[PDB]
DNA sequence: TATCTGACACGTGCCTGGAGACTAGGGAGTAATCCCCTTGGCGGTTAAAACGCGGGGGACAGCGCGTACGTGCGTTTAAGCGGTGCTAGAGCTGTCTACGACCAATTGAGCGGCCTCGGCACCGGG
DNA sequence: CCCGGTGCCGAGGCCGCTCAATTGGTCGTAGACAGCTCTAGCACCGCTTAAACGCACGTACGCGCTGTCCCCCGCGTTTTAACCGCCAAGGGGATTACTCCCTAGTCTCCAGGCACGTGTCAGATA
């Protein structure tokens, strides 16, 4: 597969990665496995709080993820709230 | 006028995780702020470890030591395993 | 046009939604004044970053990405608005 | 609680923010998705703080939040 | 009262050094073993230790004084770490 | 090994810190929070390190992890 | 072979109160003090050239930059003496 | 030099190596390392002032880490900027 | 509970970002060396801490009284919808050019050592 | 301690080596400016009704007080290891030189992505 992301068996864009990198001007040069780490990373992290979202939504009996979701999902999850304990959901409300 | 997001994939990975779960307009949109937010922060840790260490590149090293100081103890090892099995399949072919 | 007091726009009955969101039971009377006035500091704070924002870009119009890097800058990064 | 609907009044919060910028620099206008980020910034925040002061007002072994409890949360929030 | 006079008119540590440096050690053994530390990075850690444990026992006070009492407890203390995040 | 922290230490810091009289617990909690105070900023550091591919941490180690702490550290160059 | 601002911030003392000194150790939290504004002005600027799509990071960015970092009678003072010095600058 | 040109204690050249180093930006303009030395230079200036009034109430010519902690921490608007600084051997406020 | 529907899911069409091959260069990996700081161990002092005791100031509980807040009902206000109409300003493109990047060539400012000197504390007598 | 002299040692001045700042000029293009355009915002108008305001009420909670009981604080005494200074050595940080290997850059090639047009069922609408 032509495509970097299919090489790696990834769904993220790995070009994308990688030109956003070499954009932003984080470092001069970028390293060619880098966007690859970066967008495996992204996608485990995605998957991660999805799957806490759906299983979210399974309890709610919603075959939809809405901002209510995900904030349960984030704020129920040890790790993940503080990773995000710092941030505020659009209509995201607040764990009863 | 082409504009950029991670809908797409987001999507994908939705598909991939909870087949049978859609998901609203607002959500995607969260879900893409949440992407953007997490690649800018491993990317100015990365560029930081790279400016620290004098070096001039940023390699997949610098990425992985700066996951594993961003994300929290659990997280950041599944997620160090993740991408360092994804470098090694990549570099692989 | 001109504007006047609006802050009191923010009537005792919406504080008292906000705090039963917040898990309040009982709410003294002189909370209502002293919530108001952190809510004026806080809009004060954040405004300010924005505006300052726009201006520097030669906007006359604050746009939602504005506030949202406002807030970034309190470091109370906001989600679901691009 | 159980739902997420807005909390504030949308028009006299509009206002409300249109008063506080008319003392930064004149005829700014606001995308009102601006407004709706401020509103909902302001909602997430205010309920933080009430968060805060009830778990203050539970230390003090009482029920009816003072002000006294918001100004001491916020001087612990440093 | 005295002592607090005292002490906050001064800058000297107050950590013994020797026992920071062996908890220090300690810690840092449990990350990665024979790991070294120059006696500037103790000394970093030192510094910064006690000055976020000084704020800690200053918001701990302030609770308490909020809550009526004049001594301390580990309430307090809980609610400074919570309240701050 | 935490221990050496002395209860007369504590009782000093609490003095710098302005309190007046203190609970027999809070000894304990204290040296509990400090533990994890320390965990968290040696591990951030020892991570600086290891990734330098170096043996000894550094003051430059330890300066960033506690920036990273929202705890910037002045005077260790 | 090392660089600091040591003997500037030295130089900064002499203009202001001619008749005092600086402990080594002051001078050390007085270089990374200049460092740290510095860098977080720096990083300020930068993100404000790049979140309008600009390469060039000018006076005008790390004018609004300040404006943003420092409160407000801070932030007044120093806009002030920026644009001054930036204004003799081009004069000469 | 450059600072001569504008009058600045602090080094233009300095700063100038630094922004272009530090990679903050593709290119850097003229006037910005000047505008930035200046506003290093008022800020250090403020600093200063303040530890040596400090100082003189303390009766002592050379400044020292408490010196810098007592005016940060008395100064409001500093105070604010340096909230989240801790300084070695800083001590803290009586 | 149809149904409808438009919100999600689906096709198609375009094209623009992505991919592959080749190059070259400088950036990073490696090793080799130099030498410094780091640890480690001992003995000596002694201040610092550990332990015990006595009492008493302070935490905690209970009680009593007052009153400020929650509830409800009725009355009032404007918030919201739409709707409709106007345009100021965002966005996009096109043009020019003033300003910054490179580099070559020169100069003195800064760096580090060298020395020297009295301010603040060491030192040795009161 | 004080106290004058010491001293010392951190400040401070000086010396000289210098290499990074300065300067000139050139070339490229980022950025400034203007022109168009098309929404998205603003206002205003009417209406509806949901929300808010106020009154009255009563009662649950705050607050002060007491009264106990006991957990810390201060003191004294006894034990300890923290600090010290030395010295020994040796591991690794720093520095340098050298190699090859990776990545920016380019061209060139094209297909997945994204918009836009289109069908259709999970949930909103009916």
């Amino acid at each position: 597969a032509k495509t970097r992301s299919s090489r790696a068996g990834l769904q993220f864009p790995v070009g994308r990665v990688h030109r956003l990198l070499r954009k932003g001007n984080y470092s001069e040069r970028v390293g060619a496995g880098a966007p690859v780490y970066l967008a495996a990373v992204l996608e485990y992290l995605t998957a991660e709080i999805l799957e806490l979202a759906g299983n979210a939504a399974r309890d709610n009996k919603k075959t939809r993820i809405i901002p209510r979701h995900l904030q349960l999902a984030i704020r129920n999850d040890e790790e993940l709230n503080k990773l995000l304990g710092r941030v505020t959901i659009a209509q995201g409300g607040v764990l009863p | 006028g082409r504009k950029e997001s991670y809908s797409i994939y987001v999507y994908k990975v939705l598909k991939q995780v909870h087949p049978d779960t859609g998901i609203s307009s607002k959500a995607m949109g969260i879900m893409n702020s949440f992407v953007n937010d997490i690649f800018e922060r491993i990317a100015s840790e990365a560029s930081r470890l790279a400016h620290y260490n004098k070096r001039s590149t940023i390699t997949s090293r610098e990425v992985q030591t700066a996951v594993r100081l961003l994300l929290p103890g659990e997280l950041a090892k599944h997620a160090v395993s993740e991408g360092t099995k994804a470098v090694t399949k990549y570099t692989s072919s | 046009k001109v504007l006047r007091d609006n802050i009191q726009g923010i009537t005792k009955p919406a504080i008292r939604r906000l705090a039963r969101r917040g898990g309040v039971k009982r709410i003294s009377g002189l909370i209502y004044e002293e919530t108001r006035g952190v809510l004026k500091v806080f809009l004060e704070n954040v405004i300010r970053d924005a505006v300052t924002y726009t201006e520097h870009a030669k906007r006359k119009t604050v746009t939602a990405m504005d506030v949202v890097y406002a807030l970034k800058r309190q470091g109370r990064t906001l989600y679901g608005f691009g | 609680q159980k739902s997420s609907e807005l909390l504030i009044r949308k028009l006299p919060f509009q206002r409300l923010v249109l008063e506080i910028a008319q003392d930064f620099k004149t005829d700014l206008c606001f995308q009102s998705a601006a407004i709706g980020a401020l509103q909902e910034a302001s909602e997430a925040y205010l309920v933080g703080l009430f968060e805060d002061t009830n778990l203050c007002a539970i230390h003090a072994k009482r029920v009816t939040i003072m002000p006294k409890d918001t100004q001491l949360a916020g001087y612990i929030c440093r």
